[PDB]
């Protein structure tokens, strides 16, 4: 009831057995012979790159909004999985994102952990548009807002329009899971590789947004640990790629 | 138990609507309102927008219908017997040579399907199948069009329709024609993945995704307040 | 006859013939209806009293800690589409494209609290022809559940379908011909020392297997008409 | 685990798998041949009386006694078994009381939930009577007192006495249920009719009452909400009737 | 089973259009419930909800058929009874017995001369 699960030769996750999310309803899988157009053979690196990539944790405090993260952006520097957005040019991965979070049983609260598919995000200033320096860091969260962002070139980080435009509420169209800490205390959403073509880019496309938003807020008293640890763990699903070469940039 | 057939993806998606009304002209002046022009997008019109971003990819084929009305300009010089108009309506393949003005070799060009249509009859009518190099077009995109994350965000995919070029084929000396075009496009066979929310905020641009923050629902009195009990 | 009906479906001839279409790919997550998209779980908006609606307050039913036992925690109008709880949810969403719609709606209601914390509350429903119960004790004598959030943290609450005729129009406004959920404070909210005496309720809300729409039309939210630039 | 009771096209609660008391030893049931004395026929209105009336709250204080309801005067308002006191003559019913209380695990307490068949009390006022304004209420409890009760016409409402003159702690003579705040959480007590004739009037006749003392006292740091409310549930069980005129009163 | 047979002709005084194309006509179905037009040229008329049929001068009358369209089972000739709830309103007005509206206008844009149809 305590399984612990070993990926790969470097890593060690421990959990208890609960609910999973498979994404769509399909588990990721590789790529058959009538569903690609390229030229050439995949050759996988299933033998290196299969192990969770474990990413530093975040503070859920009492007035915190929400955060998100660009995918495959993500793991940019993490380990070989950085390396090989280096040295290929296209590729194709699904991903196993586990979230969980270390609260006590005097503490309450609850989170909604969305994988939102092709989060196309706008800008704070009208008849202006984005940088790729304000959608998402390499490795950090992105935080929502309360209040309304006023800048030239950034994110409309307010938080009951998720960035896009739409009802907060309505994120549960996506693959989700609540965190609610009176009974949950993890989550794990399993999402395929979800694109209009076959294989794409990784540098300058963003696969899915992985957003955490605390819909009921943190409360506790003064005795209390004043945060709850948030630690997310990515694990990467049938990752194939295509196009050897050396690395740009750098 | 009831049927479920009116909300189906094809009755949801496949409705024919006027997307775009432009005028031309048929006598000399300046070389740009002797003909019309649309670039085919799902993004100028909000209403249909709208249906169409409730989903992430989309495939589908175009049935496009053109009504075209004409009428006799005011003025002096007038052509008391006209014989009758025929109009040329050209579809731009995407990546096909595109007509500066009236008059230009593009309009010649074998590659740009074109219908030849006379007035008085029923409507021309053409059928585009789905023209893309990838599966499915895209209503979103979170990425960039050239490679080291340069470009404008989400503008320059291979979502590309082509165009739509009509103008008048007769060589009408006296007196001018003004025409009115109606596009009534229509898709068909459409297959819809990825349910996106319905939008909450207002559009502002046909290029973007940018919106102003507004209230999620609109107000009430109380939370225990139900309204005006009529008995 | 020799005329155009806007709805009639009719072939026409291709205009590039002879063109091979990309092959189509497994994409996951493939809609063919629209009442898929409206059987999924909404957060609702009750708390909508014009200075939450412009935060996330307006999604937190508030569940205070102390005397009260007697009195309201939320209540609204049963009808979705054109309440202004339900309009702006999924399920409220779709039915604001069609003009008739039948079927049973889904509440649920998550105790967002601490698991040191109990009480109970009365969720009562009261029928279309009927007044709201003005107390714990009328709505007591209604269709009412306990739910103990001690030992469960969601209360699944399933809306019939009563009317008089087959479908059900839903831009009009028949008062009191809709129905009303009401929730009553039964014994309050009991914490031990460390635990926070006030709380949260999230409330979501859904269609049912039995649902349909009829006689699509134009969403009322987008008033733009003319084209974008 | 967490099952769910549907009673009638109204009511939900919702209740652990736990313990229930039945009665002395029989459930209720509905009457035979050879048992009634009455020259007509019952005519049973199952299908609309058997559904579950949740009482108001009460809150347990730390310096609260006990509270009673005489029964079945403590269901003349809910609903259609009001009406059906009313509009009737004769009445026999058993009755499925639930009570369950909501505390934390950082409270402390112990409560006795007796079943009293014919409870009768004496007056505070020796060499005079009881009204019965202060037997009992409509829908509201009835306190015990610490002190010794002095009115002209009220009850002896002290609380070692229970009312009756008797030993609180020789109370557990009659159907009861513990909740000890440690370990128990709810009390279901299943009462069958008691009477020396097959119906009665309900309206002047107190069929039982149902007693809830504290035995253990609530104790509680100064965190804590300061009360534990106790739901009372009630449930008729196989209620007949004979008589059928008009309401007196009204 | 509606059927429209329109009769254009060309009214006197100044201002004649001599050689005029043809006349188009829309004739629109407002579904009972459904936008109807305060007047011409009225964003109603480009509604995708109300049905509609374009028809030039010159052949066939222009028909459309609509089907049993009620949340009742029936149509009503009489109703002994009212339409609000508490015996208040119009005696037997109200009733779902709607069939919907016709509107027809010329498409066409003409600037000189008047055609009345």
């Amino acid at each position: 009831r305590v399984r612990s699960i070993t990926l790969g030769n470097s890593t060690i996750t421990t959990q208890e057995c609960a609910n999973v999310v498979v994404g769509y309803g399909v588990w990721p899988s590789y790529l058959q012979d009538n569903e690609a157009t390229a030229e050439d053979q995949p050759t996988q690196p299933d033998v290196a790159t299969c192990r969770f990539y474990t990413l530093d944790s975040i503070q859920w405090q009492k007035e915190s909004d929400g955060w998100w993260w660009k995918f495959p952006e993500a793991l940019k520097n993490m380990g070989l999985f950085g390396q090989n957005m280096e040295y290929h040019y296209l590729g194709r991965s699904g991903y196993t994102i586990h979230v969980q979070c270390n609260a006590s049983k005097f503490h309450q609260g609850c989170l909604l952990v969305v994988c939102v598919p092709e989060a196309e995000m706008g800008c704070s200033d009208v008849e202006r548009e984005v940088v790729a320096a304000s959608l998402s860091s390499e490795d950090t969260a992105k935080s929502f807002s309360r209040t309304e962002s006023n800048g030239q070139h950034t994110v409309q980080t307010v938080v009951y329009n998720a960035g896009m435009g739409v009802g907060v509420g309505n994120l549960t169209i996506f693959p989700h899971q609540w965190i609610n800490l009176r009974t949950n205390n993890s989550a794990t959403i399993v999402m395929p590789y979800i694109n209009s073509v076959p294989m794409d880019n990784m540098f300058r496309h963003y696969n899915f947004t992985l957003m955490i938003i605390p819909f009921a807020k943190l409360e506790y008293t003064e005795q209390a640990s004043n945060y709850v640890p948030i630690t997310v763990t990515v694990a990467p699903m049938c990752a194939e790629y295509n196009g050897l070469r050396l690395a740009s940039h750098q | 138990y009831h049927s479920r057939t009116e909300s189906s993806i094809e009755n949801f998606l496949c409705r024919a609507a006027c997307v775009y009304i432009a005028t031309y002209k048929s006598a000399g002046g300046t070389p740009t309102e002797r003909y019309a022009s649309w670039r085919i997008n799902t993004r100028q019109m909000v209403q249909l927008r709208r249906k169409f971003e409730l989903f992430t990819y989309l495939r589908f084929d175009m049935e496009i219908t053109f009504v075209i009305t004409s009428t006799q300009d005011p003025g002096t010089q007038l052509a008391q017997d006209m014989p009758v108009l025929t109009h040329q309506i050209m579809y731009i393949p995407p990546g096909g040579p595109v007509p500066n003005s009236a008059t230009d070799f593009a309009w010649q060009s074998s590659t740009n399907p074109s219908i030849f249509w006379t007035e008085g009859c029923a409507p021309a009518r053409m059928s585009v199948p789905f023209i893309s190099i990838g599966n499915a077009y895209s209503n979103f995109y979170d990425g960039w069009s050239h490679f080291t994350q340069e470009g404008v965000y989400g503008f320059n995919s291979l979502n590309n329709m082509g165009h739509i070029y009509v103008r008048h084929v007769n060589e009408q000396s006296l007196g001018v024609s003004t025409s009115t075009l109606r596009v009534y496009f229509k898709p068909k066979h459409v297959r819809a993945w990825v349910p996106r929310p319905p939008r909450l905020s207002p559009y502002v641009k046909s290029s973007n995704v940018n919106f102003k923050p507004t209230a999620v629902t609109t107000e009430r009195k109380d939370i225990n307040d139900v309204g005006t009990l009529r008995p | 006859s020799n005329q155009f009906l806007t709805s009639d479906d009719f072939q026409s001839p291709s205009a590039m013939p002879q063109f091979d279409v990309t092959p189509e790919m497994k994409i996951p997550g493939e809609v063919h209806n629209l009442m898929e998209i409206a059987e999924v779980d909404s957060v609702v908006p009750v708390n909508n009293t014009k200075e939450n609606i412009n935060s996330m307050e307006a999604y937190r039913i508030p569940v205070t800690g102390g005397d009260q036992l007697h009195t309201q925690v939320f209540g609204f109008q049963m009808q979705p589409g054109l309440n202004s709880v339900f309009k702006r949810t999924l399920l409220g969403e779709i039915l604001n494209y069609y003009a008739h719609w039948s079927g049973s709606v889904k509440l649920t209601f998550v105790f967002c609290g601490s698991a040191m914390a109990t009480g109970k509350f009365l969720l009562a429903y009261s029928p279309p022809g009927a007044s709201p119960p003005q107390n714990r004790k009328q709505a007591m004598l209604g269709t009412h559940v306990i739910w103990d959030v001690g030992l469960q943290s969601s209360c699944v609450l399933c809306i019939p379908w009563i009317s008089q005729t087959h479908y059900r129009l839903v831009q009009q406004d028949e008062y009191t011909s809709a129905g009303y959920v009401t929730c009553w404070y039964q014994t309050g909210l009991i914490v031990p020392p460390g635990a926070p005496p006030s709380c949260t309720i999230l409330c979501f809300a859904s269609a049912c297997n039995d649902f349909s729409v009829r006689n699509l039309r134009d969403t009322p939210f987008i008033e733009q008409t003319q084209l974008l630039q």
